[PDB]
């Protein structure tokens, strides 16, 4: 079957930041860049 | 003096518009609010699903063809059509060649009304002798659907796909500064849509704009 | 937390009473900034007087001021000289309980909350 | 500060500040090391902490 | 005859759903930590019907 | 939190009276029929979509919400152990 | 911007092209939700593995923090009700249904 | 599907509390950001233009006679609020002069024409034996919030320009929480709240905001 990432999925970075999914916000309300093309993904700082 | 809504509409996919002048920083309390639901509320269109000939699971692959299963039907998704007509809820189209050739979205059998406004999408290759036969079922919903949510069986062996409705590419509002008015503190919003083919951006535009109209008289019988 | 901009002088009001006036006029002019090293207050909280919590926000979000700009407010019944950030964080413990009293009768609206800042108020 | 009151953290406070004039270097106070309840103590013996912060209910595990 | 009404359902009756909130209402149910070594190791919780797969906790526990 | 927590707490001798206290009144809410409250006429508790929480809601929910108010009373030797369920039944449907 | 409300968000939000990946666990192996089912054929315990699940266990030492609290009933429950004492088990479907 | 049920529960004049819901994915907060922009900023109402006083010359000193402050004062002023009757009324002056000890509430002002004063029992300030005070402050219509620094309107040269107080609205805080619906959880529970001086009761509030918005959107017609 086809492994579609939802909501329990978890990913890390080729540094060792590793986090699970949490809410996937659509991309109406995404934080956006003053020319349209909203963001895909959002890290929190606090985990640098 | 009433703020006068114009447009410079470039094609069927661009479109911008202008509304100036505007009160203390409305042209905010509006780029945003339209454009939220001009990209989630808009009606599109897109590949609902598909039945191969010789095929039975969507992770299978067809001797004689280039690109495997999951690869076409994802660029089938990419496609776009237009349907003239509130009653072409459900339209499906049907393509198959065969020998050397560049599977293009085109080589489909007109249906009238529906149009595709995506013709160089290149979905397949066929070597040679290629068996290219499917069964593309088309709707007109809206949004994002998952593939496993709705479960479209036109055949036993056809398997479902994704919601790419909403026309809607990306939206951006700009509230720059007055250009008429004895008062600086104005604003001029200017809002740039980009649409896949299906609806114009003044098509999207007045849609929306309605949408909202609507629901603000929801706020009518209190409690 | 409030900000500390640079004073473009010995802004001296503990004495110059046009100070109030003219060393602040010097303020609308490009010398001292808005929260600069104020004598018994910058100019922030001298130009923006607010009377009600309330009249302050307004302003804030209306894009006038910050919330970690020195401004002046009344409350319970004393002229404090403060920030929007800190006021909020008033009414918001004093929301989250009815008594609004004793509410902020135990907090510390003069400094920059932290950790055990917190800890001790829960 | 009457027998058996139950000091709280602003008690303490008071005990360390007049502690530091060399008032008091001691403190009597019950504890579990002297219950006579054969098995299990008492509420006093013990003494206020608990997921509260007033006396421990009765029949603590 | 309830027990077959969703012995197997791709078609979870909306009404179900309703109801199934209406059951628990106030009861609560229990979370636990792998590796519990304190009492709070294990909190109530109010559920409440939640989409995804996971479950949904609070920042604060 | 739970309603009005505190005020229980405070009602009860030992934080473990109240839970004993609050389980028992549940039980002979449904058991014996669920008329047996005191709260009925106004401030009953109340459900969503349609306010039917007024008859059968959750137990427990209740009891606590009885001890809201000092209309009962509660004890170590009260009533005879017995004559517990002989006046309850007979008096309630 | 926002896009939530169209407010930017002062103060600018370092962007890039990050690449991350997804692993191996996945919430698959992850799904247990079991209420009533099978038992096990030696003891009495309640493993699925076929048409059910079976109920993760519950170790001394979650019992403790269990006694702690003073759940005895909540405790009790666990250790009877929901395990061996087959009759408590069933006596207590019905109760419910 | 089930059209948006729009529920209330006003507490007196001032509290509001507004309920609509369900809602689509992510629309409450299309709702509650746009409404708020406007619920705070285009309001209309009254409000404390520029105050003058004889005695008095500049913003910080002291009438004898009279305890609060000149800042003191003239907050108490913004504070207080008014009503207009007709729509002709883009422009009121008030006046106020009392001596000798006795409060000095916002009721003994002079009644004017088409004008109310709904606070009356304002503590603007106390005079004590011999506390001579007497101004004149003028009061206009606005919208939302302007600082007096802004505006600057100065009728006496010696005057004091006053920040502006006009939308009645104190202040509002939406909520977007996911609610329940059999089937699907993730909708929208969009609650507003708004509070107000009193000038208008949160009903109409939102009434006259939604009215203005949808008149705004009747300018997308005419194409150029
Ligand atoms: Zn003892």
């Amino acid at each position: 079957q086809k492994r579609k990432l939802q909501v329990g999925d978890k990913l890390a970075n080729r540094h060792g930041n590793k986090g699970v999914v949490a809410k996937i916000l659509p991309v109406e309300d995404m934080p956006h860049l003053p020319d349209g093309t909203p963001v895909d993904v959002i890290l929190n700082p606090l985990g640098v | 003096k009433a703020p006068v809504f114009t447009v410079r509409t470039q094609g069927r996919e661009y479109g911008e518009f202008v509304l100036e002048p505007l009160e203390r920083g409305f042209g905010v309390t509006l780029g945003n609010p339209l454009r939220r639901i001009l990209l989630s509320s808009i009606p599109g269109t897109a590949v609902t699903s598909v039945y191969i000939e010789d095929v039975l699971h969507e992770f299978s692959t067809i001797p004689g063809v280039k690109e495997d299963v999951v690869e076409i039907i994802l660029n089938l998704k990419e496609l776009v059509v237009r349907f003239l007509n509130p009653s072409l809820q459900t339209v499906t189209l049907l393509l198959k060649a065969e020998g050397p050739k560049e599977v293009k979205a085109r080589d489909f059998l007109p249906v009238a009304d529906v149009e595709i406004m995506n013709p160089d999408l290149h979905i397949a290759t066929l070597e040679e002798g290629g068996r290219l036969n499917m069964e593309v079922r088309v709707d007109r919903g809206v949004g994002y659907v998952p593939a496993e949510k709705h479960g479209i069986k036109d055949r036993i062996n056809a398997i479902p796909v994704d919601a790419v409705f909403s026309p809607v590419r990306r939206v951006a509002f700009q509230v720059e500064d007055t250009r008429l008015g004895q008062r600086t503190d104005l604003d001029k919003l200017t809002l740039r849509i980009w649409t896949d083919g299906s609806v114009t951006p003044l098509e999207a535009l007045n849609q929306a704009v309605e949408i909202l109209r609507e629901h603000l008289t929801y706020f009518s019988n209190p409690q | 937390q409030v900000r500390k901009e640079k004073k473009g002088a010995g802004l001296e009001f503990a004495t110059p009473e046009e100070a109030l006036a003219a060393h602040e006029r010097g303020e609308v002019a490009l010398n001292a900034p808005i929260k600069v090293a104020g004598r018994e207050t910058s100019v922030g909280r001298l130009k923006y007087v607010f009377a009600n919590p309330d009249e302050a926000l307004l302003a804030v979000a209306h894009g006038i001021v910050d919330l970690q700009d020195v401004v002046t407010v009344r409350y319970m019944g004393k002229r404090l000289e403060t920030s929007p950030g800190r006021i909020l964080f008033a009414r918001i413990v004093a929301e989250a309980v009815e008594d609004e009293k004793v509410a902020w009768e135990l907090i510390q609206l003069d400094v920059p909350q932290e950790k055990n800042s917190l800890k001790d108020l829960v | 500060l009457e027998e058996g009151r139950y000091l709280s953290m602003d008690d303490v406070h008071l005990l360390i500040k007049a502690a530091e004039a060399g008032e008091i270097q001691e403190v009597p106070v019950r504890s579990p090391l002297t219950c006579q309840t054969r098995y299990g103590v008492c509420q006093k013996c013990y003494g206020y902490d608990l997921s509260m912060a007033r006396p421990v209910s009765i029949g603590e595990a | 005859a309830a027990r077959r009404m969703l012995e197997r359902q791709r078609d979870i009756k909306d009404e179900v759903w309703d109801a199934l909130e209406e059951v628990i209402h106030g009861k609560v149910v229990l979370l636990n930590r792998a590796p519990t070594l304190h009492r709070l190791g294990i909190q109530a919780f109010q559920p409440v019907l939640v989409e995804g797969q996971s479950i949904q906790l609070h920042p604060l526990v | 939190a739970e309603p009005g927590i505190d005020k229980l707490f405070g009602m009860v001798d030992s934080k473990y009276r109240l839970t004993v206290v609050v389980a028992k009144r549940a039980q002979q809410l449904l058991r014996h029929g669920f008329k047996n409250t005191v709260l009925e006429p106004e401030e009953r508790p109340k459900m969503q979509t349609l306010e039917g929480l007024f008859d059968d809601p959750n137990a427990v929910t209740w009891a606590m919400k009885e001890l809201l108010t000092g209309r009962l009373v509660f004890g170590e030797n009260l009533v005879p152990e017995d004559r517990l369920q002989k006046e309850m039944e007979r008096l309630y449907p | 911007y926002d896009g939530r409300t169209g407010e930017p968000i002062e103060g600018p939000i370092v962007v890039g092209q990050m690449f991350i990946m997804k692993l191996y666990h996945m919430v698959e192996d992850k799904m247990h939700a079991r209420s009533t089912g099978p038992y096990s054929l030696i003891t009495q315990q309640p493993l699925g593995g076929k048409a059910q699940f079976g109920g993760q266990r519950f170790g001394e030492m979650e019992v403790w923090a269990l006694e702690a609290y003073g759940a005895a009933h909540t405790l009790q429950e666990m250790l009877t009700l929901k395990s061996d004492d087959i009759e408590g088990r069933n006596a207590a479907y019905e109760a419910i249904i």
